[PDB]
């Protein structure tokens, strides 16, 4: 049985291949004072330094991430790495050391019998059923666009944002202590990330929203903090993922996600296109907001040619996409030879990534 | 390598695959036309061009009820199955009741629906 995993900002996603859902989703964080992984060092953070080693989508720290791994395989999936095949997932236009580091490190460190890395995003819309359309692909770390004709991502067209679901927790807070409340200690930012995932929603239109907010108590909700206390949020449930579609809410110069959406297909050959509006694929954390795939709808309709055919696509597991479609692949009689084998990296090198996994 | 990649699109006419547990298994040539509503499948036209060459085009058909795996893997098959034919396969995503004219065209008798199918692939988490 093959592995797959898939590394994210925030959160690693793990489980079998052929299987229908990752068996082990935990914060992508390592402790040390000799180190803790996950929920556990989350839980121990007075008495350690907590860092991150995907950073916006990217491996930044190797030893924290071979720990995030060795964690993975031995803690929570409870395998011996040398018996399985392991899948891996990785950022749009990761840089190439970047991913022969990562194929090094599977076969010399936990000695996997096989190997393959595939894009998150082309990921997502095999889960789909697609093979050609444009990915919005938000998590907790980054956010990006990626247009993909006949199974294969088009690199010149990739747009990148760097504003996603931790940046949104952030400015939930800032808006909550506005309010009249008090959200600023790191406890209380994982009660925050809580009343955003359970209350938050996505405004079909922002300023009639506002208007209603203002004049009626009709948007308004309850939430219980966990000492008992009872608070009422308003208007920030919609102005937190507003953010998206207007980054200057956080002092952003940067365009909305409808707009680097619009500016990616743009970017593709012209004959392209018309597939990429009709199949816009949403994955990751970030896009689970109600209402998004109504008002990006709508606001890609504003951008395009009136008679262009525009749909969005919002699965709802969105948030395992990517795990889902590498659990897909890895499964298929037709995969058994793509993997890299371990004869093949003894001979070729970590260089042999490039060949064989676009 | 796979047995089925050896043999698509070798000559001019109609190959139908189905997606069944993460495989491609070729549908009996008798049952062209009927298909699961509850399954996907794989298909490949082949046209003899004035060139000597053969012309490709991929279908993958997605039933109403078919399941994630399913749908997934036709879609991947085809990405593989057009590598396999050099890139020179166009594909077309054909879900049921909305398949393109060209399509529907292939089945002279008329395509028709059946409810059913095979099981998903999946183990359930
Ligand atoms: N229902 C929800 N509504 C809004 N946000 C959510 C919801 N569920 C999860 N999130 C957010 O999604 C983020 C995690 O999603 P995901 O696992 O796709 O990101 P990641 O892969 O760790 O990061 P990245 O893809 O940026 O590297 C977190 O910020 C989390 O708060
Ligand atoms: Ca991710
Ligand atoms: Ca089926
Ligand atoms: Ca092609």
């Amino acid at each position: 049985t093959a592995l797959v995993c898939d590394n994210g900002s925030g959160l690693v996603k793990a489980g079998f291949a052929g299987d229908d859902a990752p068996r082990a989703v935990f914060p992508s964080i390592v402790g040390r004072p000799d180190s803790y992984v996950g929920d556990e060092a989350q839980s121990k953070r007075g008495i350690l330094t907590l860092k991150y080693p995907i950073e916006h989508g990217i491996i930044t720290n190797w030893d924290d991430m071979e720990k995030i791994w060795h964690h993975t395989f031995y803690n929570e999936l409870r395998v011996a790495p040398e018996e399985h095949p392991t899948l891996l997932t990785e950022a749009p236009l990761n840089p190439k050391a970047n991913r022969e580091k990562m194929t090094q490190i599977m076969f010399e460190t936990f000695n996997v019998p096989a190997m393959y890395v595939a894009i998150q995003a082309v990921l997502s819309l095999y889960a789909s059923g697609r093979t050609t359309g444009i990915v919005l692909d938000s998590g907790d770390g980054v956010t990006h666009n990626v247009p993909i004709y006949e199974g294969y991502a088009l690199p010149h067209a990739i747009m990148r944002l760097d504003l996603a679901g931790r940046d949104l927790t952030d400015y939930l807070m800032k808006i909550l202590t506005e309010r009249g409340y008090s959200f600023v200690t790191t406890a209380e930012r994982e009660i925050v990330r809580d009343i955003k995932e359970k209350l938050c929603y996505v405004a079909l239109d922002f300023e009639n929203e506002m208007a209603t907010a203002a004049s009626s108590s009709s948007l308004e909700k309850s939430y219980e903090l966990p000492d008992g206390q009872v608070i009422t949020i308003g208007n920030e449930r919609f102005r937190c993922p507003e953010t998206l579609f207007q980054p200057s809410f956080i002092g952003m110069e940067s365009a909305g996600i409808h707009e680097t959406t619009y500016n990616s297909i743009m970017k593709c050959d012209i004959d392209i296109r018309k597939d990429l509006y009709a199949n816009n694929v949403m994955s990751g954390g970030t896009t689970m907001y109600p209402g998004i795939a109504d008002r990006m709808q709508k606001e890609i309709t504003a951008l395009a040619p009136s008679t262009m055919k525009i749909k969005i696509i919002a699965p709802p597991e969105r948030k395992y996409s990517v795990w889902i479609g590498g659990s897909i692949l890895a499964s298929l009689s037709t995969f058994q030879q793509m993997w890299i084998t371990k004869q093949e990296y003894d001979e070729a090198g970590p260089s042999i990534v490039h060949r064989k996994c676009f | 390598e796979h047995p089925e990649f050896l043999k698509a699109g070798k000559e001019p006419g109609l190959q139908i695959w189905r997606v069944e547990k993460f495989d491609l298994v070729p549908v009996p040539t008798n049952l062209y036309g009927d298909f699961f509503t509850g399954d996907a499948y794989v298909i490949l036209k082949t046209v003899q061009l004035r060139n000597g060459n053969l012309q490709y085009d991929l279908h993958y058909w997605l039933g109403n009820e078919c399941s994630q795996d399913e749908s997934g893997a036709a879609a991947i098959f085809t990405v593989q199955l057009d590598d396999y034919l050099n890139g020179r396969a166009v594909q077309h995503r054909e879900v049921q009741g909305f398949e393109s004219a060209t399509f529907l065209g292939y089945f002279k008798s008329g395509l028709k629906y059946k409810k059913g199918g095979v099981a998903s692939g999946f183990k359930h988490v």
